[PDB]
RNA sequence: GUGAUUUUAAUAGCUUC
RNA sequence: GAAGCUAUUAAAAU
């Protein structure tokens, strides 16, 4: 319950933030591919929130 | 004392005993026999020499050894005739025959503590946890610190690739141990007497030391048999890299390299050269050009020797050798010829430098032909790969990313309602769309730096192949018509550059019938080289791996199809045999699969495996052996010259040919393309024969005087003779060896997976291969590292294979009698429903395919001991319903309709 | 099915005579009148002809290495660089390609140079 | 810009029985 | 209806 919401709203996240034309920027794009792969490959919930909120800082700076 | 000043003699040196006092010393040792009670290559013990390890004037031990033999008076006479005979030549070591207390005594003096078998066997027989012979010699002659065994996994050839520098280190002392042999052999020639070399009468100095067995003849007709110490030692040159000094001037390792020229591709000469400087007394005729050959098995034989002596020239010289035609007054530049690094030289016999016009065939030949593309493009040198850059076909570097996958929130939140993913629970998420950046599709492609050039032991090749093509009896082959052709879905991509144009669908219908016959009957005379085009697949999965897929093109793909469809229709129609392709797991399909493997084998246990990057490693050997074993089938249709020219063909497309991602070609090392026509059967090929391989090589290597088994202890004896001392094909005992494996070792395979059922007493006597003689011959016939990670046992059969396609196995009762059932992974079948690709395909009430196809997948589960896994299917067909409901047949949320799906009757 | 087909053969024609305008007939032909008979293996055509080389650099330490300076020789020639492109398409000086502004720039970087 | 092969399901049409 | 065939769509395996 903990960790499906985090990697559910971890895809939602990257989706929208594709969305929003974010490809353009390739050091952006790779920031957010790396913290939406390591979140979808974390194990405890101590580490998935804090690059969940460090993914979700990316979208709330546009 | 006495004793030791007497070994001592005139040769000065300090020597301390090697053993208790004066007595014989007892080692274990490997060593390569053929007597007519006992035959193989294996380690057994040595009580007839006594040792003297050898000090200098720093009285620190050294490599040095003084070995003193005792044995039949006979032999001394007998020996020390021959050694008088032998005396002048610098490759055999000093022997001083003498007698001491009057028992004689041979001296063999200055020899190392191994050989070139223990070196040869180690290598051969690597075991993870019985290395310390390996490390002894690494440490001993300098190719490492001792140090270099505390960094863990330092065997692997992925985890860590500096032991490829570490065995490299070795190459000189293989080279020099070569060159004494030959100059051995040429004095044994000149003396006039006959023997048999063996890797254990040889010191890692190159120095000959046995002399018993060798009788003498009249001068100018001495005949050196040394098939077995070729044959054995031929793999360990490529992981060595011995001949990587003839690249230099004069080969001197302290030169600079040979300026070779650019527009040189012959090589023939330099081939020849290497073969009498290296293989001199090789008694089988050898061509440097495959065309030239006889037979596959000469083709075979020939292919092995290029492997090596490509090595030593420039990368540049190797692909399409282009020309400069004029169509009707206007030039161009297309390819003739082809230099193949394991064929040779091919040149085509239909060329026509004055082309008045050109039709739809000539029009797709050239459009196919890199040449153009090639030589109208910039130069390209890219970092970011170790592999060749041929050239940029544009102005600009694509990247390609792969996005995210779609949420299903709807099927996620039905789930949380219904009670799963929950705290703690079994079944979990793991299965997503993992997203990649831009140079994901580069990195991948450079996964082929795996692929690394491996030379095989044809005598043991040239009998396994054999055994094979056994596997393969009970199918019809042949060559079919253009009108017979079977395509399943016109609308696929025709490749690079037909892609720009149409889809696969636009070129059948264009050219007709005769025009499709016309370029089938091209390609049988002449080469056609294409461009294959790397494309990113998107899918679901567990770990984040940008997966890619080759995109052959048209070109190849239909005249592929118009040569190999009849052979891939028989085994997919075919059941019952050891390839399971086409075989459905549907209504009991499963069931008779296990029954079928389950055979009547005697102890029983199961195994299984899978290999570790089989297609970015694969040795171009074994891959033209496969397509050869499927093209032997035409023996009726085609001749020698067009199966030639199809095997050539079907190289240059899809074994090395340039690879374009992102606008640039580079030329791929090898392997085998995603792409083919035939890449499963292929796979099935190669699976087939690495199995057979193990088997052969854990038969061989067993103590030929422990085997209580007279029948097995004359089927090794009669392996061994069949294997190096026979050169044609013994029909009767490759049946013999194939019922013995039948009986002994059933297996069920597709592509890359296997499942084995085999006799657990053989197995652990050593006369049927284990999930140890399969890593041995993985690391030295694939240039990988199996772990226990891609091996599981079964010694239950109630429990069925732990893992086959990606299905468990579960023994289930249906009705009265007792079923086999294949259930797949929860997670999986979750992530399939929560995530999708396409966003359309979130809406419940427009998509009841996809729910219903994956309810028929996670039926089985019903019937798991674990309540949690099978309340997996009951909440598919909960949302069947509500789907149904929001929409507005009962038939899809009643489990009996998926029930019937399952049951042996159709 | 017979004029979907005369469509494509035009198209064939139109990008087999485009392509000859591309090559270097002045190079091109030294190169296959200096073999023994003509015919040459085709990975050296590119090398001995091409007039313009595109670099990919991943990282700064490779860029020094191989692409440092203005100009460069590589492949038995020189070439001048001629303009630096990163990943996304925008115009790079080759003033602030340093240790400092390597984490500034976006890697990696495109050199297209034209033979001396 | 999206490969080869295998099995299965669903809708629709057509001809046989 | 029994069965076969053609077309489109979808899921799984390698
Ligand atoms: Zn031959
Ligand atoms: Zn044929």
């Amino acid at each position: 319950s903990k960790m499906s919401d985090v990697k559910c709203t971890s895809v939602v996240l990257l989706s929208v933030l594709q969305q929003l034309r974010v490809e353009s920027s390739s050091k952006l794009w790779a920031q957010c591919v790396q913290l939406h792969n390591d979140i979808l490959l974390a194990k405890d919930t101590t580490e998935a929130f804090e690059k969940m909120v460090s993914l979700l800082s990316v979208l709330l700076s546009m | 004392q006495s004793f030791l000043n007497r070994v001592c003699g005139v040769s000065a040196a300090r020597l301390t005993p090697c053993g208790t006092g004066t007595s014989t010393d007892v080692v274990y040792r490997a060593f390569d026999i053929y007597n007519d009670k006992v035959a193989g290559f294996a380690k057994f013990l040595k009580t007839n020499c006594c040792r003297f390890q050898e000090k200098d004037e720093d009285d620190n031990l050294i490599d040095s050894y003084f070995v003193v033999k005792r044995h039949t008076f006979s032999n001394y006479q007998h020996e020390e005739t021959i050694y008088n005979l032998l005396k002048d030549c610098p490759a055999v070591a000093k022997h001083d025959f003498f007698k001491f207390r009057m028992v004689p005594h041979i001296s063999r003096q200055r020899l190392t503590k191994y050989t070139m078998a223990d070196l040869v066997y180690a290598l051969r027989h690597f075991d993870e946890g019985n290395c310390d012979t390996l490390k002894e010699i690494l440490v001993t002659y300098n190719c490492c610190d001792d140090d270099y065994f505390n960094k863990k996994d330092w065997y692997d050839f992925v985890e860590n690739p500096d032991i490829l520098r570490v065995y490299a280190n070795l190459g000189e002392r293989v080279r020099q141990a070569l060159l004494k042999t030959v100059q051995f052999c040429d004095a044994m020639r000149n003396a006039g007497i006959v023997g048999v070399l063996t890797l254990d009468n040889q010191d890692l100095n190159g120095n000959w030391y046995d002399f018993g067995d060798f009788i003498q003849t009249t001068p100018g007709s001495g005949v050196p048999v040394v098939d077995s110490y070729y044959s054995l030692l031929m793999p360990i040159l490529t992981l060595t890299r011995a001949l990587t000094a003839e690249s230099h001037v004069d080969t001197d390792l302290t030169k600079p390299y040979i300026k070779w020229d650019l527009l040189k591709y012959d090589f023939t000469e330099e081939r020849l050269k290497l073969f009498d400087r290296y293989f001199k007394y090789w008694d089988q005729t050898y061509h440097p050009n495959c065309v030239n050959c006889l037979d596959d098995r000469c083709i075979l034989h020939c292919a092995n020797f290029n492997v090596l002596f490509s090595t030593v020239f420039p990368p540049t010289s190797f692909g399409p050798l282009v020309r400069k035609i004029f169509v009707d007054g206007v030039p161009f530049v297309v390819s003739t010829g082809y230099h193949f690094r394991e064929l040779g030289v091919v040149h085509n016999q239909d060329v026509n430098l004055h082309s008045s016009r050109l039709s739809f065939k000539e029009l797709l030949v050239y459009a196919a032909d890199p040449a153009m593309h090639a030589a109208s493009g910039n130069l390209l040198l890219d970092k970011r790969t170790t592999c060749f850059s041929v050239a940029a076909l544009t102005n600009n570097v694509a990247f390609q990313t792969v996005k995210p996958g779609n949420f299903n929130k709807d099927f996620y939140d039905f789930a949380v309602s219904k009670g799963f993913f929950k705290e703690g629970s079994s079944v979990e998420l793991k299965h997503f769309f993992f997203a990649q950046d831009g140079n994901a599709a580069i990195s991948d492609y450079d996964y082929y730096r795996y692929n690394l050039p491996t030379m095989c032991d044809i005598r043991q090749l040239l009998f396994v192949v054999e055994v094979v093509d056994k596997y393969f009896d009970c199918y019809d082959g042949g060559c079919i018509n253009a009108n017979q052709v079977i395509v399943n879905n016109l609308d696929k991509s025709a490749g690079f550059p037909f892609n720009k144009w149409g889809k696969a669908r636009l070129y059948y219908d264009s050219m007709s019938y005769e025009d499709q016959d016309a370029l089938f009957a091209y390609t049988k005379r002449n080469v056609i080289p294409t461009i294959t085009q790397m494309n990113l697949k998107y899918a679901i999965s567990a770990k984040n791996r940008a997966r890619t897929v080759a995109g052959v093109s048209i070109c190849s793909t239909m005249t592929n199809r118009q040569f190999h469809q009849k052979l891939l229709k028989s085994i997919a129609a075919t059941r019952g045999a050891t390839v399971v392709i086409g075989t459905s797991k549907f209504y009991g399909g499963w069931h008779n699969m296990l029954k079928t493997v389950y055979s009547d084998v005697e102890n029983p246990h199961l195994m299984g495996w899978d290999y570790p990057k089989c297609d970015r490693a694969m040795p171009n050997m074994l891959r033209i052996m496969a397509s050869l074993v499927l093209a032997r089938k035409h023996t009726t249709c085609c001749s020698l010259s067009h199966r030639f020219y199809r095997l050539a063909n079907e190289c240059a497309q899809v074994l090395s040919e340039m690879v374009m991602c992102g606008g640039s070609l580079y030329v791929k090392p090898g392997g085998t393309s995603s792409g083919d026509a035939t890449t499963a059967y292929a796979n099935s090929v190669f699976n087939i024969c690495q199995a057979v391989t193990a088997n052969v090589n854990a038969l061989l290597s067993t103590d030929g005087n422990k085997i209580a088994d007279k029948y097995v202890r004359n089927l090794q004896h009669r392996l061994y003779e069949c294997l190096y001392r026979n050169r044609d094909v013994d029909t009767d005992f490759v049946n013999e060896f194939y019922a013995y494996l039948r009986k002994h070792f059933s297996m069920m395979i597709l592509s890359d997976d296997a499942v084995v059922c085999f006799n657990s007493t053989y197995a652990s006597q050593g006369l049927v291969a284990s999930i140890k003689n399969f890593k041995s011959v993985l690391y030295y016939q694939n240039n990988v590292f199996m772990s226990e990670a891609k091996c599981w046992t079964e010694t239950d059969l109630t429990k069925g294979p732990h893992e086959f396609c990606s299905q468990h196995t579960m023994l289930v009762k249906q009705g009265d009698d007792y079923v086999y059932l294949p259930y797949p992974d929860p997670s999986r079948i979750l992530g399939a429903g929560c995530f999708v690709d396409d966003i359309v395909k979130t809406d419940g009430t427009l998509m009841i395919e996809r729910f219903v196809s994956l309810a028929i997948d996670a039926y089985p589960l019903t019937k798991h001991p674990n309540q949690e896994y099978a309340d997996v299917f009951h909440l598919y067909l909960q949302y069947i319903r509500k789907l149904h409901d929001e929409l507005t047949t009962s038939r899809y949320w009643e489990p009996e309709f998926y029930e019937a799906m399952y049951t042996p009757h159709t | 099915s017979e004029d979907k087909r005369a469509k494509v053969t035009s198209a064939m024609q139109t990008m087999l005579f485009t392509m000859l305008r591309k090559l270097d007939n002045d190079a091109l032909n030294n190169i296959i009148n200096n073999a023994r008979d003509g015919c040459v293996p085709l990975n050296i055509i590119p090398l001995t002809t091409a007039a313009k080389l595109m670099v990919v650099i991943p990282d700064y330490n490779t860029y020094k290495n191989t692409c440092d300076g203005t100009t460069f020789t590589y492949a038995s020639a020189l070439w001048e660089i001629q303009q630096v492109v990163d990943a996304d398409s925008k115009i790079v000086q080759l003033s602030e390609i340093s240790m400092d502004n390597s984490p500034n720039l976006a890697w990696p970087l495109i050199v297209t140079a034209l033979r001396a």
